[PDB]
């Protein structure tokens, strides 16, 4: 039996940054020839393991986290770099064993004069811990107690959109990413394939 | 600035190569892509390029597009009589927010 | 693909402009596509008059806004174009268009309906 990988690279509509979509696979036939013929894969590296002898390991549980992000800042999906989305609404531990899987989706994301639906954390108190998700859209403190929801000296507000559109360079495109995670310690597998 | 501007007459002859022009401005056709239809007596127009480059498919290839800092041009190959139509301009304008278009050339071959 | 209108066509002044747009070949809950609507007077140049993303983007005309409404039926797979207080002035051609997904960029106003002559007189 199989397993949906046709449903987390073929979603309906991802998710923004900072309330990404996790999902849980186990108890397939896991075959991993499938993701080739979706796209040139402008980013497809793992860590720990080689894509081609995928398709012959046994592995305890697989997570699939799917979510949308700018160009420029594909980089900071990877262990222990420090940026800005890899520290306020991503981060993934340093001892890291997986796959992550980026390509370019200018083709659906863009809207012509603006598309003001994917947004991401901008303000934060402390960075968060691995794997970690936060939804709340709580006003952020400033050096006074904040206005509300207004203008002032500093009071700001935490989330910020994108504002993609289909004539930004190929840095300030949408891309859409996909992390696979995999765990291979005392297995009684149970996905694999 | 905010309204594209194209002259109303092309008069080729067949074979012939010739050109359309579109004059825009710094809000609107320099800095947004610029799409041109063409459009036929008694019909719905029908895309001809868009991206200032792309043909959809279905295009034959003598049809090309340019842009231009704030100037756009459409050059038309291997002229010939099934062609004689009117052909628009197209691009989204920030400063207004909406779509704009041209006014139309005839481009009657003789 | 493709795409048909339908409703009144002769209305009086002073009343309100109802079209339906019912198409085929695409559905309005996957990524990219959009619908939107255009109208051209007779012998004038073309106008949009809105547009319809699939997460309910619902983009105007600034000057034609304050009277339009745009609404999707996706059960049906239909959309609805509203515009009140019609005049003379608007007797035109409406067209329902089709936006989806390219290969490196989106496009517009690929597929076009058949339009629907429009007269508003008495």
């Amino acid at each position: 039996n199989l397993c949906p990988f046709d449903e987390v690279f073929n979603a309906t509509r991802f998710a923004s940054v900072y309330a990404w979509n996790r999902k849980r696979i186990s108890n397939c036939v896991a075959d991993y020839s499938v993701l080739y013929n979706f796209a040139p894969f402008f980013a497809f590296k793992c860590y720990g393991v080689s894509p081609t002898k995928l398709n012959d390991l046994c592995f305890t549980n697989v997570y699939a986290d799917s979510f949308v992000i700018r160009g420029n800042e594909v980089s900071q999906i990877a262990p222990g770099q420090t940026g800005n989305i890899a520290d306020y609404n991503y981060k993934l531990p340093d001892d890291f064993t997986g796959c992550v899987i980026a390509w370019n989706s200018n083709k659906l994301d863009s809207k012509v004069g603006g598309n003001y639906n994917y947004r991401y954390r901008l303000f934060r108190k402390s960075n968060l811990k691995p794997f970690e998700r936060d939804i709340s859209t709580e006003i952020y403190q400033a050096g006074n107690k904040p206005c509300n929801g207004v203008a002032g000296v500093n009071c700001y507000f935490p989330l910020q959109s994108y504002g993609f559109r289909p004539t930004y360079g190929v840095g300030h495109q949408p891309y859409r990413v996909v992390v696979l995670s995999f765990e291979l310690l005392h297995a009684p597998a149970t996905v694999c394939g | 600035q905010s309204v594209l501007t194209q002259s109303p007459s092309a008069s080729g002859t067949p074979g012939q190569r010739v050109t359309i022009s579109c004059s825009g401005s710094r809000s609107n056709i320099g800095s947004n892509f610029v799409y041109w239809f063409h459009q036929l007596p008694g019909t719905a127009p029908k895309l001809l390029i868009h991206s200032n480059d792309q043909r959809p498919s279905g295009v034959p290839d003598r049809f090309s597009g340019s842009n231009s800092g704030t100037s756009a041009s459409l050059a038309i190959s291997g002229l010939r009589s099934e062609d004689e139509a009117d052909y628009y301009c197209a691009a989204w304008d920030d400063s207004l927010s909406s779509w704009v278009f041209g006014g139309g050339t005839k481009l009657t071959v003789l | 693909i493709t795409l048909k209108e339908s409703g009144l066509t002769l209305v009086r002044p002073t009343q309100t402009l109802t079209l339906t747009c019912t198409f085929s070949g695409f559905s309005l809950i996957n990524s990219g596509v959009g619908v939107g609507w255009i109208r051209q007077p007779p012998g004038k140049a073309l106008e949009w008059l809105a547009l319809i993303y699939w997460d309910d983007d619902k983009r105007y005309n600034p000057s034609l806004r304050s009277r339009l409404t745009i609404s999707k039926a996706t059960s049906k797979n239909q959309v609805v174009l509203t515009m009140t207080n019609m005049d003379p002035v608007d007797t035109a051609t409406y067209y329902c268009t089709h936006r989806g997904p390219g290969h490196n960029t989106p496009i517009y106003f690929e597929f076009w309906g058949q339009g629907a002559l429009v007269t508003v007189s008495s």
